[PDB]
């Protein structure tokens, strides 16, 4: 599930 | 001269209040001729009797004859002395609470003259409570009366915290703001803006002006022909912009500020950029609104026109930073920078002779532009990646020489902390690594060891961005090898339980790629 | 900080995974939305950046049955649509 959370974290990085 | 003066002096002092009436009237007519007013001036007894009767009578006609008498008296250097040394300033300040317009005009005009030409008058008016009385009068309507009252405040407040704090405590800010909304008389507006500029320097007054709505009110007058009014409004606006970025009703001010970026005057450009920077800092709605009126296009043209003038580029780049992240139109703003030919000039602001603040702001802007996939290749083709590595290397190796084992000697260079440069540069390279060609360029610069070093950094967000960029690199097999060889396995594992859960996410992502 | 107030549509799906308040930061909205997708396990395990939400509420709140996690601007657009900034 690491591959998915890492993709979701790239998503959320746009709001940093 | 001294013929009827003693007997008139002896009639203002009289226990019959009718007698002091016809006294005061004929002393008024008397005060109108240079020969007859000279003498009243040279008579210390006559002057305090006027002042004493003005201040104590309850009848109206005498109260404005005496007040008019002192006003006639105040046109001469030696009439200002006689009024001063007879305790007239406390008396004039008392009459500012009178409900009669005639007396009010005489009292505020005599005070205005004393404040302008009589030394010691500033202090005396302050002791008597003149500021509080003057602020209270600012709710009057007569345009000319307001201009005299506000100029008196200008005189008393200039370079005097006590007077400014008193004007603050007396409710001055909202009254001065309401004058700027309501009136169009230039001379009153200019004078009022002078007081607001003086108050805006004192950071304690800023919230009161903002809250009253001074930003929108001062913005009303940036189209005014009088340019001394405009730059006074602009100066005050810039001073006030860091306080409250949470204000509504700013559509017109923001649109006008974008238009002012194209001003022939170069200090108007500088102020407009600095205001827009502060107003866009934290504000979702201001961001949507600046973009909607073409702010990105104007700010890019502002940067091109500025060249090496960092008083312009630094705020303009900061404004462009804010507008390219964390709002609905950020994806447009990122493209608009490229489509209006901003990418090349943004990259050379990274090189010398820019100073650290502009470099920090430019790095943050590049990180935001990299969020747009259409910017990945053009930023690469402009040489952004090696320059970001240059700044990252110089900033990291600067932190190291100050870290030992007592921590790192925290310091600032040109107002910036090198740790910020490490953070933004690696963050910028983090977003840029989303593209395969960029990853080849990044590793090609022998950066994998540098990023592995940054994992041990005690800053939280530096672990964030270091683990993040190593992640993106690892999704290429021949990369993934090189990172394990440097020794990333151990620290990445202890990062798996970080208060910053995002750090654990990349950390596990790297570990999956390396040894599968 | 930007505080948002999600539309009732999106507010179910947040409280579907234990959300409390009616206003949030984008970080929290992105966390719960992320937690949701990993609980429902709507992602394909062959390529775990694809998310089919065919007959799940997510598709009903977003529009279309199957986005990718990496199409960032399409997801944020759909996110913004269900939000009101404060
Ligand atoms: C298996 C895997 O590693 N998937 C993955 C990792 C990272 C990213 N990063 C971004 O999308 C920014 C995507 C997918």
């Amino acid at each position: 599930q690491v591959c998915y959370q890492a993709a979701w974290q790239c998503l959320s990085d746009d709001w940093d | 001269a001294t013929r009827a003066i003693p007997e008139l002096t002896k009639l203002l002092n009289d226990e019959d209040q009718v007698v002091v009436n016809k006294a005061a009237v004929m002393v008024h007519q008397l005060s109108k001729k240079e020969a007859s007013r000279h003498a009243i001036m040279r008579s210390p007894q006559m002057v305090s009797a006027i002042v004493r009767t003005m201040q104590n009578t309850n009848d109206v006609e005498t109260a404005r004859c005496t007040a008019g008498t002192l006003h006639n008296l105040s046109h001469h250097r030696e009439g200002l002395l006689a009024i001063f040394k007879s305790g007239g300033i406390p008396a004039l300040v008392k009459m500012l609470g009178s409900p009669v317009d005639s007396v009010l005009f005489y009292a505020i005009t005599t005070l205005h003259n004393l404040l302008l030409h009589q030394e010691g008058a500033k202090m005396a008016v302050r002791l008597a409570g003149g500021l509080q009385k003057m602020v209270a009068l600012l709710n009057k309507t007569n345009v000319k009366f307001l201009a005299i009252t506000t100029d008196c405040l200008q005189i008393l407040a200039y370079g005097n915290q006590e007077s400014k704090l008193i004007i603050l405590a007396s409710g001055g800010p909202q009254a001065l703001v309401n004058i700027m909304r309501t009136y169009t008389y230039e001379k009153l507006l200019w004078t009022t803006s002078r007081v607001l500029k003086v108050l805006s320097v004192c950071s304690s007054n800023k919230p009161a002006i903002v809250e009253a709505g001074g930003m929108q009110a001062l913005g009303l007058h940036l189209t005014d022909p009088s340019q001394r009014l405009v730059q006074n409004c602009l100066w005050t606006l810039r001073n006030l912009s860091d306080a409250a970025t949470k204000q509504e009703g700013m559509e017109g001010l923001l649109g006008t500020l974008v238009q002012l970026l194209g001003s022939d005057d170069i200090n108007v450009v500088t102020c407009a950029a600095g205001i827009l920077s502060n107003l866009t800092c934290n504000n979702y709605k201001n961001k949507m609104m600046v973009c909607q009126v073409g702010g990105i296009e104007a700010l890019v043209r502002t940067v091109l026109r500025a060249g090496d003038r960092e008083d312009i580029t630094e705020p303009a780049i900061c404004a462009l930073r804010h507008l390219t992240s964390r709002h609905q139109e950020a994806e447009m703003a990122q493209n608009a920078v490229r489509l209006h030919y901003g990418l090349p000039v943004v990259v050379k602001l990274l090189h010398p002779p820019s100073h650290w603040p502009l470099i920090k702001a430019t790095v943050g802007l590049i990180r935001n532009l990299a969020l747009c996939p259409a910017n990945h290749a053009p930023l690469r083709e402009q040489g952004a990646i090696p320059r970001l590595v240059q700044l990252l290397v110089r900033a990291h190796q600067d932190t190291q020489r100050r870290t030992s084992m007592g921590g790192t000697q925290q310091q600032f260079v040109e107002g910036v902390r090198m740790e910020e440069i490490v953070e933004g540069c690696t963050g910028a390279l983090h977003i840029l690594a989303r593209d395969v060609h960029n990853r080849i360029v990044i590793r090609g610069l022998n950066t994998i060891p540098l990023f592995v070093q940054l994992l041990y950094s005690p800053i939280e967000n530096i672990q964030r961005v270091a683990a993040g960029v190593l992640c993106e690199l690892a999704q290429d097999k021949e990369a993934a090898e090189a990172i394990e060889a440097e020794g990333a396995t151990a620290p990445l594992t202890e990062l798996l339980h970080s208060r910053n859960e995002g750090v654990a996410t990349y950390a596990a992502a790297v570990l999956f790629r390396m040894s599968e | 900080e930007t505080l948002v107030r999600p539309k009732p549509l999106l507010l179910k799906l947040l409280k579907s995974v234990g959300a409390q308040k009616d206003t949030y930061t984008m970080k929290e909205v992105l966390f719960y939305l992320g937690q949701y997708i990993m609980t429902k396990r709507l992602y394909d395990e062959k390529q775990q950046h694809i998310v089919y939400c065919s007959n799940d509420l997510l598709g009903d709140l977003f529009g279309v049955p199957s986005f990718s996690v990496k199409e960032h601007r399409k997801i944020y657009t759909m996110i913004y649509r269900n939000l009101v900034v404060v």
